[PDB]
DNA sequence: TTTTTTTTTTTTTTTTTTTT
């Protein structure tokens, strides 16, 4: 909305309580339509850093909002700050870039950094 | 391996000069702002490699000075330059006719005989091209008329729909800051 | 892995939507 909306890594739900914030990074396919899993790889594999994949649970909650397999979406969500729970599906944005070509991972991972070292600029 | 790290335009001028007299031309990563409506396409003879410009005897067909012939078409040359931003200076690029051609992808006896058409989609595609982002290979020359010299700049190439690359270069650039 | 032959030396882009 009109408020602050940063995007954030998955990984940092212990570090902030229950925002509202976007995320991008892969979707995977559940045996059920009330789970997901996001693949979030960071930049190089053997530098240190591997593939963070963080799992949430759909519920019966945002039915239209489902994924299309191999499309890329914004996430609009708020993190629940009860337990036992991921965040909770809000919003979905139709994000794909061209035709015969992709996308890597890593300009995102480094957008995601930037803005929580700078609260200034988002 | 492709062209990614450059220089701007405000950098152009003047930096940590010279470079007294040596350098050819550079690549530019620059927006688009307005195209001039006048000087677009001058007319000349329709052959290969024409140097000459034609002109008007008290006749009513074109008429080349070197080479005598009778012009059916009056073929169109693209003089069409254009005004662009980039992130700092704001220039003028001077395109030629492969230049001005590929940049609306339409050439210039129709762009000629678009604008003097009745229907007004010569403005519609003269406000559709423009407002852009575009690169280029620019130069720059001093060149002297009479009593007013000026360094201007032209286009040696075009390039655009380049964004993964550099997206994924700035971002090796920003993790070998550390 | 990049080396001129097609002019003239200016150039105006959006100029009207808005409180007391």
């Amino acid at each position: 909305m009109a408020s602050e909306t940063p995007r954030v890594d998955p990984t940092e739900i212990s570090n902030v309580n229950a925002p509202v914030f976007r995320i991008i990074a892969q979707i995977k396919s559940q045996p059920t339509e009330s789970q997901l899993i996001l693949q979030s790889p960071t930049i190089s594999s053997k530098n240190g850093s591997e593939v963070e994949m963080i799992t949430l649970n759909n519920i019966r909650v945002s039915m239209n909002k489902t994924f299309e397999i191999d499309s890329w979406y914004e996430f609009v969500c708020r993190n629940n700050d009860d337990g036992e729970l991921g965040f909770l599906i809000l919003d979905a944005v139709l994000c794909k870039f061209k035709e015969n070509e992709d996308l890597s991972l890593n300009g995102v991972v480094a957008l995601q950094r930037l803005c929580k070292k700078y609260p200034e600029i988002y | 391996k492709f062209i990614a790290q450059r220089i701007t335009i405000a950098r152009a001028q003047a930096e940590n000069l010279g470079r007294s007299e040596k350098g050819d031309f550079f690549s530019v990563k620059a927006a688009i702002s307005f195209l001039k409506v006048d000087n677009f396409a001058y007319p000349a003879c329709s052959n290969e490699n024409c140097n000459k410009k034609v002109l008007e005897q008290p006749d009513g067909t074109w008429r080349c000075e070197k080479c005598d012939t009778n012009n059916a078409r009056p073929n169109w040359r693209y003089i069409l330059t254009i005004s662009i931003i980039d992130e700092t200076n704001q220039l003028w690029l001077t395109l030629f006719d492969d230049q001005a051609k590929q940049l609306l992808g339409v050439d210039a006896n129709t762009l000629m005989s678009l604008k003097e058409e009745d229907p007004n989609e010569f403005t519609k595609i003269t406000q559709s091209i423009q407002m852009n982002e575009y690169d280029f290979r620019i130069r720059a020359r001093e060149d002297t008329y009479n009593d007013q010299s000026r360094i201007r700049y032209t286009v040696a190439n075009l390039h655009s729909l380049n964004y993964r690359a550099e997206a994924d270069y700035l971002a090796d650039e920003l993790s070998k800051a550390l």
